[PDB]
């Protein structure tokens, strides 16, 4: 049952990572947080653009 | 033009002038300061509508 379990968990992790879920863990692969606020320098974004007609 | 300032006085007699412009019946019940309240209070009401401008940039609304 140990081997049966790690087969399902390997499929569950791959499926969970495939979904577009909100970030649950604090830190991603790096030590940095996975929030929208975690945008530091370098500054490379221009002014926000308006709506299109 | 100096004679135009006295136009409404020529059609009237003196007793009619006093009863018209001098002897206004006392009525101290009106809200006279509503003129200032609507004008100055409009700054606050204008801010309610102005704070919802769809301007995309935050510094443009600054
Ligand atoms: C059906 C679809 C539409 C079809 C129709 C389309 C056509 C529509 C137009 C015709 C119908 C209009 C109806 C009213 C008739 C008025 C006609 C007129 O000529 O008025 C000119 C009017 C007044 O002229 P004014 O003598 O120069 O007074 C302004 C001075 O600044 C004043 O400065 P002040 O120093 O002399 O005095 C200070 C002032 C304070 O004033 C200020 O401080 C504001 C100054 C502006 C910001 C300062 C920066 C200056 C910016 C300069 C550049 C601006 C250029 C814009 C040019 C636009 C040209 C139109 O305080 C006051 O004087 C008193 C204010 C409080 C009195 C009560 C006001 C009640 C208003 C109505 C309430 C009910 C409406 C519902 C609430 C809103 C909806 C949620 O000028 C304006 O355009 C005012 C704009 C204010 C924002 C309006 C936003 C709401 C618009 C309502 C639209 C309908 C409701 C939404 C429907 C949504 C679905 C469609
Ligand atoms: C659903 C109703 C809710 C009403 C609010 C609930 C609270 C009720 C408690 C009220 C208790 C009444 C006590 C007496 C209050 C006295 C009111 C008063 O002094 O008004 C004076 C005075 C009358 O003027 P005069 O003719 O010079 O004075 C004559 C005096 N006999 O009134 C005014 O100045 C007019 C201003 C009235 C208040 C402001 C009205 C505007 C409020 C904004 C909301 C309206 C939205 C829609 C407006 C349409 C615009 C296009």
């Amino acid at each position: 049952i140990e081997r049966m379990t790690e087969i399902a968990l390997h499929v569950f992790r791959k499926a969970r990572a495939g979904k577009v879920r909100p970030a649950q863990d604090v830190r991603g692969p790096d030590g940095n947080v996975n929030d929208f606020l975690e945008q530091r320098r370098p500054f490379e974004h221009p002014n926000p653009t308006g709506v299109t007609h | 033009d100096f004679a135009e300032l006295l136009r409404p006085l020529r059609s009237l007699s003196f007793n009619q002038v006093v009863d018209r412009y001098v002897l206004i019946p006392p009525n101290h019940t009106f809200y006279r300061n509503w003129t200032y309240e609507k004008f100055l209070g409009g700054f606050g009401l204008s801010y309610l509508i102005l704070r919802e401008l769809p301007l995309r940039n935050f510094y443009a609304r600054v």
